[PDB]
């Protein structure tokens, strides 16, 4: 019933979405750091016993 | 003896930009209706804003 | 296939491409050629020295 | 003394362990600095067939050399869990980085 | 790669003043040409791809040790960027630029007697494109006029009737005909945009789209290699 409209117009810049551009582009900086991380543990740590 | 021809202005077929200069379009005799190159803040090293 | 289009990239200079098998590009042309000419000397001479 | 390749080498009464620290490390930061015209011919091959990288200053071109790193990574660590109960909470996240009317 | 950039009658022929002798020809020695050959195209075909080696193809080829070799030879040099093997040409010939053996009677050479229709024939003419062949006819003017057989070019322009279309506007002797000439001689270029790194069928096609490729990168990292070896040297 009270449905609101969403403009959503100057967010797009053409055809293109800087906001959602750049936010989809720092999970690859996310990805380099969780494989950088996880082989420094692996290499500092070795084989975990308790 | 009277001087007929001494040189004057002479004209130069280029200007050289000895600067850096960011992308642009098309301006001038030329003229662009298309909308500026999109500048995006991309390849982030630290993660910010995720 | 990150692992496999950063190899095939190096190796053939062009990415992994759909619609269209991968054969390794010019390197693959050159090594199958050169090989050809080392079995005989009634094997042409056909890659270049650029 | 001078290297063939304009290198200097130093030859110094040193230890065993220490030298062999030092120049293994020497090597493996060596084989990531590449000139130039090399990292521009990898950025190349990333970026679309009509866009091109700008030129840098005349000197950088000549003697220029970068420090790259070709890793890229996974998400898949991350990714791969229970997600059940975390999803709610990143759903939640979701809808705010979006501006609401 | 330089020769093939060259779009222009007036740089072509700047060019072949300043380059030797010694870089047109080659010491491979490469394989016979006019052979009919199977090649592997495993972009296309599983099959072997036929085709026939020639002297234009940009691989060096054996030649005889005669006039016709060495100018059949500068001729490959200049249309596909590689010549052929003439074995013990000579210091004395080596160290003359291209454009004095073309156009000199100081390199001690008779390129009198010479037949353009066997040497086109030789050179696989009907295969060269327009550019190649324009380049082809401006070696063959320079030669008539130096030796004075203008006559008997125009007779080989008249029995070749589309190369006569395209002949070149310059008179060998007239600085003026160079100067405004707008012929268009580039084989290679930076191009817009990007040409695929895709194989070609023929020999010639490939050969010649390597050299496309590789003008971009030869381009950019050239002057410094070149200027570490030509520092501390004399210039034959």
């Amino acid at each position: 019933f009270a449905l609101a409209q969403i403009n959503a117009d100057d967010e797009f810049i053409g055809a293109i979405d800087k906001e959602s551009a750049e936010y989809l582009d720092e999970y690859a900086t996310l990805a380099r750091d969780i494989s950088n991380s996880l082989t420094l543990v692996k290499a500092a740590f070795g084989p975990l016993e308790r | 003896g009277e001087i007929i021809y001494d040189g004057g202005l002479s004209s130069k077929l280029a200007d050289v930009v000895d600067k850096t200069t960011e992308p642009h379009n098309a301006d001038g005799a030329v003229k662009d209706g298309r909308i500026a190159p999109v500048k995006l803040d991309l390849e982030k090293q630290k993660l910010d804003k995720l | 296939d990150v692992p496999f289009v950063q190899a095939y990239s190096k190796f053939a200079d062009d990415n992994p491409r759909h619609l269209r098998v991968k054969t390794g590009g010019k390197m693959a042309n050159a090594l199958t050629n050169v090989i050809r000419s080392y079995y005989s000397i009634n094997a042409p001479a056909i890659v270049p020295q650029v | 003394y001078p290297d063939a390749d304009g290198n200097d080498v130093s030859i110094i009464f040193s230890g065993a362990m220490s030298h062999a620290i030092f120049t293994y490390a020497q090597s493996q930061w060596n084989k990531n600095i590449i000139k130039l015209d090399d990292y521009i011919r990898e950025i190349t091959l990333t970026v679309p067939k009509q866009y091109r990288p700008r030129r840098f200053k005349e000197i950088e071109h000549t003697h220029g050399y970068v420090y790259r790193e070709l890793n890229q990574g996974s998400l898949l660590p991350l990714v791969d869990a229970n997600l059940k109960e975390s999803s709610s909470y990143y759903f939640k996240k979701l809808m705010s980085s979006i501006s609401n009317v | 790669m330089d020769v093939l950039s060259k779009g222009s009658l007036k740089e072509l022929l700047a060019h072949l003043e300043k380059t030797p002798l010694e870089e047109a020809i080659s010491y491979r020695i490469g394989t016979v040409p006019y052979q009919n050959v199977l090649i592997s195209r495993n972009e296309y075909y599983n099959q072997l791809y036929p085709d026939t080696t020639s002297l234009i193809d940009g691989v060096s080829r054996e030649g005889q040790r005669n006039v016709n070799g060495l100018i059949m030879s500068i001729i490959s040099y200049v249309v596909s960027g590689s010549g052929h093997y003439i074995p013990n040409i000579g210091f004395m010939l080596l160290r003359r630029s291209i454009l004095d053996i073309l156009t000199k009677h100081d390199t001690g050479l008779v390129t009198n007697n010479l037949n353009y229709g066997i040497i086109a024939r030789n050179l696989t003419v009907s295969k060269m494109n327009c550019e190649q062949r324009k380049r082809m006819l401006i070696c063959f003017k320079l030669l008539a006029y130096k030796d004075g057989n203008q006559n008997d070019y125009e007779i080989y322009l008249n029995q070749n009737i589309p190369l006569k279309q395209i002949a070149p506007n310059f008179i060998p002797g007239d600085m003026r005909t160079v100067i405004h000439n707008q012929d268009q001689l580039a084989i290679v270029g930076i191009p817009a945009y990007r040409l695929t790194q895709s194989t070609e069928l023929s020999i010639r096609d490939d050969n010649a789209k390597s050299y496309k490729l590789g003008y971009v990168d030869w381009y950019n990292s050239n002057s410094f290699l070149r200027e570490r070896s030509e520092f501390n040297l004399i210039r034959l």
